[PDB]
RNA sequence: GUGGAACAGUGGUAAUUCCUACGAUUAAGAAACCUGUUUACAGAAGGAUCCCCACCUAUGGGCGGGUUAUCAGAUAUUAUCAGGUGGGAAAUUCGGUGGAACACAGUGGAGCCUUGUCCUCCGGGUUAAUGUCGCUUUUGGCAUUGGCCCCUGCUCCUGAGAGAAGAAAUAUACUGGGGAACCAGUCUUUACCGACCGUUGUUAUCAGAAAUUCACGGAGUUCGGCCUAGGUCGGACUCCGAUGGGAACGGCAACGGUUGUUCCGUUUGACUUGUCGCCCGCUACGGCGUGAGCGUCAAGGUCUGUUGAGUGCAAUCGUAGGACGUCAUUAGUGGCGAACCCGAUACCGAUUACUGCUGCUGUUCCAGC
């Protein structure tokens, strides 16, 4: 067996929240700051999981007919200023 | 800059020159009647000696000089009558026009040459030739089943 | 000192000029080549109006059976098509990352010892205590002990990259060269004090006293003994000794005390196949048949599982027209858009080959007074 058992007295039970985000069609999971890395390191060691860049996130928002704030939002103040 | 050579696939087709005997009208039947067989005295050196003589008598000497720099027959088998000629990318026009004007072999006459596939690599030409022969087997199997 | 022309060195920067059209297939992936048009639906799932026949009620209507017309956003088309294609170095026999999670030396185990010492940088300054020696509220000098104070230049995981040397100089620490911005090596950087670590071997032959602070000769100072017109002896320091590139703890090569050294193993995979175990049915000593189920293990069976280029006997095209730039003309057009090099998983930094632009520096030639 390859596991470590749970003990109610001396194991750090974390809170974990997984929610669906509707228009961007993606599942976001939220967690405390120092807890994210023990979760993140075990994610892509599953051999069918890769990491995203924000250029790739812009490609995903472009593919799903969605919108993006630094580029596809010219109407707002900060988007117009930054982009232009 | 490396050796950018182009390979040319050619196939020997024998038209059914027979006016006294009637003919059948179908797709795979005329594929059988054109893709019959190669004759006995057909090899690599015979096709090379014939194509160099056609290159001499048709295109000349300096055209044969430009053509015969990297003019080789890389792969050929008489069971299927398909061959691959290596050539330069500039004189590929000259090699295809020399393959067009192939009138007859010195032993057997009454034949045409079909240049089919040209590419700069032999690995994609073999992949296209396997798919083309697979389509030929599909047409043969469709006319054989019905 | 200035302006023009030419050359040289370094730093930064860019490279198919851009656009348009075309390049055979019901054998539906053949211009050379690659990718794309798969999260299946017309609120047509008991769909809507309507035809005939029979039934019940009447001011509307509903049910049952049969053939069955019309309708599903531009009354249409189910069988077409689009986009892209080698770069600043892909090169150079360079280096590192995608294994380490912020030093948690990425983790574990074994062996050895000096057994992993919360230790100590040396050094410099202040303060307190003690003891000695000279002035006499008291101060000064020496030695010990305790406490405090003394510098991450910047980004980055790594590799590496570039900035400045007013705390002693004119050349901006030292040394050598460069024509000058400067280059290389040893170094440090808010240092309001400085700091070239130790060991070993080498500098052959001659020369010289000596090739590594061996020793020797001379002069000066201080101390001790014999001794007292101050003569001699020993020890310590400083300076010098004709030579040779040399006497300068200077130059060269190898090894770390850093938080103990060393060894061993992976955290690296996806499909296909084979075995084993788990639930269902038959049978009951281990058995057998299906889940297009899961976990482990093995196999040079495969890796276009390949990248807004992805080949691997190595694709990265041809032509025509238009727009722009440069150069030469006899009537107004013609030529040119270069060179280096072509990767083979991707990225970054450095070096090297060439063109053009830009700033600086140096040189030569010519004048304005």
């Amino acid at each position: 067996k390859t596991t470590v058992p749970f003990k109610e007295s001396d194991d750090p039970s974390i809170p974990l929240v997984i929610i669906r985000r509707l228009k961007t069609r993606d599942w976001i999971v939220v967690l405390p700051w120092f807890w994210l890395l023990p979760l993140w390191h075990l994610l892509n060691r599953i051999p069918r999981m890769y990491h995203i860049g924000l250029r790739q996130f812009q490609q995903i928002q472009y593919e799903n007919k969605q919108l993006y704030f630094p580029d596809d939002y010219p109407f707002t103040q900060l988007g117009y200023i930054e982009n232009s | 800059v490396r050796l950018k050579s182009r390979y040319i696939l050619f196939e020997i087709i024998f038209p059914p020159t027979d006016t006294n005997v009637e003919e059948s009208v179908s797709k795979a039947d005329i594929l059988l009647s054109h893709h019959r067989a190669s004759p006995a005295d057909v090899s690599i050196k015979s096709i090379l000696q014939e194509i160099r003589r056609s290159l001499s008598l048709n295109l000349g000497d300096y055209g044969s000089a430009k053509c015969n720099s990297l003019l080789q027959l890389k792969y050929f088998s008489n069971k299927t009558s398909t061959g691959i000629i290596r050539c330069h990318r500039e004189d590929c026009d000259l090699v295809i026009m020399a393959l067009m004007l192939m009138s007859k072999i010195g032993d057997v006459d009454g034949l045409i040459v079909n240049p089919v596939k040209v590419s700069g690599t032999i690995k994609k030409i073999e992949q296209f030739a396997m798919r083309r022969n697979s389509k030929i087997l599909n047409i043969i199997k469709c006319s054989q089943s019905s």
